[PDB]
């Protein structure tokens, strides 16, 4: 590669305002406690609601 | 502080019908899932379902399908458990709980009973 940079296309808050964010496995473990990727996320429903998002 | 208070008790015959109450104080009555069990004398605990107050989706156990229905209002922050056809084995004490429980992990990702 010639030029390469790291950026986050889509922030962690503001970008899944009705979603959950925060899921983590034990597969993916830091420091024996689990947690899961850095560059992904899992969402999941918000209050019993997984709302279609675009 | 939390707190669910139900209805008061109720003698019917075979056949009929009835409705309990569970009334939410403390939180937002939306966040978390109602569950309902029931206990019938001397045994033990017995999972009939839950409801989730904020989108109304159901899960039934499968002995109380069809025989049950679960409710909501959200208005008075109050979920009702309806059950008919009534038999002299259904007689218990009906409980609801609180799904409170954030899970941890995606691996067990279930709403527990606070
Ligand atoms: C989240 O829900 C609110 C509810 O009013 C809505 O206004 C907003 O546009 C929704 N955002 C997304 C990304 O769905
Ligand atoms: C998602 O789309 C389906 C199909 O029309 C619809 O039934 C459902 O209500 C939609 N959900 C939301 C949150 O818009």
């Amino acid at each position: 590669v010639s030029s390469f940079e790291r950026f986050e296309i889509f922030p962690k808050e503001s970008s899944w305002p009705n979603h959950t964010t925060t899921g983590v496995s034990a597969s993916c473990s830091h420091n024996g406690e689990s947690s899961f990727y850095k560059n992904l996320l899992w969402l999941t429903g918000k209050n019993g609601l997984y709302p279609n998002l675009s | 502080e939390v707190q669910l208070v139900q209805s008061g008790a109720e003698v019917k015959k075979p056949g009929a019908s009835v409705k309990v109450s569970c009334k939410a104080s403390g939180y937002t009555f939306t966040d978390y899932h109602i569950n309902w069990v029931r206990q019938a004398p001397g045994q033990g605990l017995e999972w009939m379902g839950w409801i989730h107050p904020n989108s109304g989706d159901t899960n039934y156990a499968q002995k109380f399908q069809g025989w049950v229905t679960m409710t909501r209002d959200t208005a008075i922050s109050t979920a009702y458990m309806e059950v008919n056809g009534l038999k002299s084995d259904d007689t218990a004490v009906y409980y609801c709980a609180r799904g409170g429980l954030e899970p941890r992990s995606v691996d067990y990702y279930y709403y527990g009973m606070d």
